[PDB]
């Protein structure tokens, strides 16, 4: 089964194995037990070159795992600015909501990724999107006392 | 003789002890090396005599850390005290009653008692003990209540008198002082025959108002206290007719064992900068004893009823002038005695004026008076403490420090209920 | 109690720990070769608390330097005071912790921990009366957090009757955007609530915001952040290092500061705020110092005190100033801001004055507060921990070191329980 091998090369950042596996029929949109695809895992571990390759060979930029996490949610959470941009350029849904009601904007705001926050706003991120507890990225800013984030959100 | 042994526990007890013994020496004409030039004695109640002509205080100083006692060991009175009667541990009770009573205190209690026994064994007719301590500190509160328990077993028939420092926020060192104050009062109540509380707030105010000291320090407070304590013990150290032994203090001032907290009032307290003050008559200083501002404890005797009242004069006081002054007090003032006590005043006159320590804040005066009275107004002092206890104890604030040091939480409630019964004891007398 | 054993673990721990020694050594008059060069008797009176006295008249820090990364050994030896530390007291590993708390707590750090206890044991057995331990470390890395919490736990089992105190620096994405830090901090806080008596929360969020918004430093460095830390650490330890009677030792500080066992995370503050070699703060008075002390901008934890209530406060004034004026202003701030102090802990603010100010200042004020507003710090970390933990990101880095996933839910649950306790006491009334 080349799917499991493609998931591990994608997580491990092995560019060479990724290309070889795809050349032998490996399912680019394979999933692990939680529903994470090679793209979800390359986006999580910061493997930009693998993210780009998967996107040129059929990867679903908006795939969701069992928890509604998209690759953009994970790139936004972990803080990979470059991957966030590549995903937005390939049609990633900036306003995708996961099982906790979080959008990527929420996750970038909580983790303090201010540059990613600016990027997501510039691409249409909904500032009124509320999580499961009714909080927007702006409320997170007020509640945490993050003046830097508040200022960025006020534009 | 009829000897008295003074025990000084903790920083407060020790520092006040140092100030008293300094005064006693000046009053009896004893030098800091213990020698006394050829004079004749009643001072023997408080000082032993060595074969070399040295007069040694019948005193023990105990603390769980050595800092304060080391000052005593190196100070002006370094040769006065028996060196084996200055006892110290290495580590203190951290403002925690439980530590002074249960854990740290138990490491030195047998040593302290064997040292008290060495003093006791040099006495012909030991009357009892004078114990000086703070309510608020860990040693002052916890070790003293351990010591008083042990003394009751070893010296059952002997009298025990206390001089206790009641907390004031202006000079308090701990938030838990209300707790320590209540835990020591509960455990020492049955072991103490008579207790003179000194309210640091009262003394602080007398220093500010009467002595013009902007920010009084312990040095100031202690010199004023030592002057009041000397007036209370003078009867034991000199010939006289009122309060001539420890038993007489209970007879005269404690009608019922539990309500054994006399209020002391002292006048005149004049600043050393007013050397040429016009001397105050007997009438004026006797009147001054009924003014709340001159009391050692903050409370209002006009809101209470008197059970006993002693007036201890020192100086140029003609007995007829005292009688005339008391006469005016009975007629003019609204001083209410309980119905079951003879509505009278016991009077003692010692005809030497008070002594003032060089370095002190007080002026020399020709006559002074210390009034000791057992009034129900003193229950205001307990109520103030009980209220602070109740605020912290309702949320169990700081209790873990105590239970973690060998104490059962249940002991907070037993002590507090004993304090509720004490407040009622005063209510039932004075209504 | 006299001696404190100081431990510094990890990069942050050593960096801030090295600065601590450089700053207090200047205040105590110790040159970088350990010789005394001071012109005041107060500088040596309590020197034994942090320095061991060596062969010559040479003082040596009672410090243990620890890290799994050897590179930090070199950084510390290169400093001015790098040669003052005992060489036998540098305990270092081969491979670092990789910012993984599990490597510090369970694998690499557990191999080295025994080696460290041998140096602690040597230092502790040389002490006349060991007071306790002091640790400096970060909660966001691996060595300081994972190994430091391991060390704390192994020290508490050997020396259970001693005080364990930490200077724990909290992570912030503003200073280090390594996203596993909330995991490391949360796992550390769980250890800290159970095994320390006193922890000073030094929040990098607040250190960054002070440098950036107040000191107008466009690009704060760790040197700028550490300048604030060293000034705070000098302030909070003043009472332990100079003669005094309030909070003079770790245990008395703890009984006054900690009303409930788990609520022992203090929010320190300092005034005036200053940058490295600016000397801007000059015209600063007692009322200004007193108001600045209680301002949010002066707090070393990113918490607004006006969003909670103070359970206890210890304030330390340093310099030549009127004790009367300090009494007055401190009372004024409590009356003016009555709503920010819990009513059920009477006289919960304690004030100390030390005559010696810090280096480069004539007047200074340090604030040590136990405020329910500290829950804003924990809620911030909790939220970041939950964001990450929900998606299970990088959990394999921890479970791969034999760490059970339920140790994460237990830490999270404990931290959430801690936040709920602060709110319980913030809403509690006297009634
Ligand atoms: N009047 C007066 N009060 C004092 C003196 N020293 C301390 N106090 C008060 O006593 C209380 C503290 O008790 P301390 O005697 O200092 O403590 P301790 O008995 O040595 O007990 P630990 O230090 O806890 O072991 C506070 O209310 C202080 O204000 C003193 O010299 N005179
Ligand atoms: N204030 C301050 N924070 C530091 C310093 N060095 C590292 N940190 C913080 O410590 C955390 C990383 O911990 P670190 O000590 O480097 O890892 P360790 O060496 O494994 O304990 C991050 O939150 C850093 O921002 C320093 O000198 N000062
Ligand atoms: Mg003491």
């Amino acid at each position: 089964d080349l799917g499991k091998k493609l998931l591990e090369a994608a997580r491990a950042g092995q560019d060479d194995e990724v290309r070889i596996l795809m050349a032998n029929g490996a399912d680019v949109n394979a999933t692990d037990a939680s529903g994470l695809t090679p793209l979800h895992l390359a986006a999580t571990y910061g493997h930009l070159e693998i993210v780009e390759v998967l996107l040129k060979h059929g990867a679903d930029v908006n795939a969701i795992d069992i928890m509604g996490s998209t690759p953009l949610h994970l790139a936004a959470l972990i803080g990979h600015l470059e991957i966030v941009e590549v995903l937005l350029k390939h049609g990633a849904d900036v306003n995708a909501v996961d099982t906790w009601g979080d959008t990527p904007l929420h996750l970038a705001a909580i983790m303090g990724h201010l540059e990613i926050v600016e990027v997501l706003l510039k691409h249409g991120a909904d500032v009124n999107a509320q999580d499961k507890f009714g909080k927007t990225a702006f409320d997170i800013s007020i509640d945490n006392g993050n003046e830097d984030l508040a200022e960025i959100l006020q534009k | 003789m009829r000897e008295c042994i003074s025990i000084h526990v903790g920083q407060a007890g020790v520092q006040i002890g140092n100030a008293c013994w300094e005064l006693y020496c000046l009053e009896h004409g004893i030098q800091p090396d213990g020698q006394m030039p050829s004079d004749k004695d009643s001072f023997n109640t408080f000082f032993s005599e060595t074969g070399a002509g040295k007069h040694v205080p019948r005193a023990v100083f105990v603390d769980l850390e050595p800092t304060v006692i080391d000052e005593v060991r190196t100070g002006t009175y370094r040769q006065l005290f028996h060196p084996e009667q200055l006892i110290t541990g290495k580590e203190d009770a951290a403002n925690n009653y439980a530590r002074g009573h249960y854990t740290i205190g138990k490491e030195i209690i047998d040593l302290v008692l064997d040292r008290i026994r060495k003093l006791a064994d040099q006495c012909t007719g030991l009357q009892g003990f004078l114990v000086f301590h703070s309510f608020g500190g860990g040693t002052g509160s916890g070790f003293t209540s351990l010591l008083m328990e042990r003394l009751s077993v070893d010296y059952g028939k002997k009298s025990k008198l206390e001089f206790s420092i009641y907390p004031a926020p202006q000079v308090s060192t701990a938030v838990v002082e209300p707790y320590n104050s209540i835990l020591t009062t509960h455990t020492t109540l049955e072991h103490s025959d008579c207790a003179f509380m000194v309210d640091n707030e009262a003394i602080y105010d007398i220093c500010r108002r009467n002595l013009d000291i902007e920010r009084p320090t312990y040095t100031n407070l202690n010199r004023l206290i030592s002057q009041i304590v000397s007036s209370i013990t003078a009867s034991l150290r000199f010939d006289g007719a009122l309060n001539v032994d420890l038993t007489e203090f209970q007879t005269n001032l404690v009608p019922y064992p539990r309500i054994h907290f006399p209020l002391a009032t002292y006048a005149p307290v004049i600043s050393a900068e007013k050397a040429y003050h016009e001397q105050l008559s007997v009438a004026e200083i006797t009147n001054a004893c009924f003014e709340p501002a001159n009391q050692m404890v903050k409370c209002d005797p006009r809101h209470g009823k008197y059970m006993a009242c002693c007036l201890l004069y020192r100086g140029d006081v003609v007995p007829k002038d005292v009688n005339a002054a008391i006469a005016t007090i009975k007629t003019k003032r609204s001083i209410q005695f309980v119905d079951w006590c003879p509505t009278g005043f016991k009077v003692g006159i010692n005809y030497q004026p008070p002594t003032v320590v060089p370095g002190g804040d007080l002026a020399k005066v020709q006559r002074a008076v210390c009034m000791l009275s057992n009034t129900t107004a003193i229950a205001e002092a307990w109520a103030r403490l009980d209220h602070k206890f109740d605020l912290m104890y309702a949320k169990r604030a700081f209790v873990h420090w105590y239970v973690g040091e060998g104490m059962e939480e249940g002991e907070f409630s037993e002590a507090r209920e004993d304090m509720a019964a004490l407040e009622k004891d005063y209510e039932e007398v004075g209504v | 109690m006299r001696e404190i054993v100081h431990i510094q673990a990890g990069q942050c721990g050593n960096q801030i720990g090295a600065k601590f020694w450089e700053v207090i050594s200047d205040e105590h008059g110790i040159d970088p070769t350990g010789s005394y060069h001071g012109d005041s008797d107060l500088q040596l009176e309590r020197i034994n608390v942090y320095y061991n006295e060596a062969t010559g008249n040479k003082y040596v820090p009672r410090a243990i330097l620890v890290d799994l990364e050897p590179g930090t050994m070199d950084s510390v030896r290169s400093g001015p005071f790098g040669q003052i530390f005992r060489p036998d007291n540098f305990v270092f590993g081969q491979s670092g912790a990789g910012n993984n708390w599990a490597k510090g707590h369970y694998t690499e750090g557990a191999e080295l921990v025994d080696s460290v206890l041998d140096v602690v044991r040597k230092e502790s057995e040389s002490c006349d009366c060991l007071q306790g331990f002091q640790l400096t470390h970060s909660l966001g890395g691996g060595t300081g957090s994972g190994m430091g919490t391991l060390l704390i736990s192994k020290i508490r089992e050997e020396y259970p009757d001693r005080i364990m105190n930490t200077f724990s620096v909290m992570p912030s994405p503003k200073v280090s955007d390594t996203v596993v830090e909330p995991y490391n901090a949360t796992l550390s806080v769980h250890q800290l609530v159970e095994n320390t008596d006193e922890t000073y929360c030094i929040d990098n969020e607040a250190l960054y915001d002070i440098c950036f918004r107040t000191l107008k430093l466009t690009t704060p460095t760790y040197g700028d952040l550490n300048h604030l830390v060293s000034a705070t650490m000098s302030g909070v330890t003043t009472c332990l290092r100079f003669p005094g009677q309030l909070n003079a030792d770790l245990r008395k500080l703890a009984v006054n500061m900690v009303p409930f066992p788990r609520l022992h995370f203090f929010m320190p503050g300092f005034a005036p705020l200053t940058s490295r070699g600016s000397q801007q703060y000059r015209a600063l008075t007692v009322p200004e110092l007193t108001q600045q002390m209680f301002d949010s901008k002066n707090m070393m934890a990113a918490c607004d005190p006006r969003h909670g209530r103070y359970l206890t406060v210890a304030a330390i004034f340093r310099g030549r100033m009127s004790m009367k004026e300090v009494d007055e202003q401190m009372l004024n701030v409590q009356n003016k801001n009555s709503s920010y102090f819990v009513e059920w802990i009477p006289n919960n603010v304690k004030t100390a004055v030390c005559d010696i100010p810090p280096r480069g200042l004539k007047m200074s004020a340090t604030f040590i507060g136990n405020s329910t507003a500290i829950q804003e710090l924990f809620k911030r970390i909790s939220e970041q921990f939950t964001a990450m933990f929900r998606r299970k990101a990088f959990l394999h880095w921890y479970t791969g070191e034999g760490m059970d996933e339920m140790e994460f839910t237990e830490a999270e649950s404990n931290m959430n329980d801690l936040v709920s306790e602060y709110q319980q006491y913030q809403d509690a009334t006297a009634d």
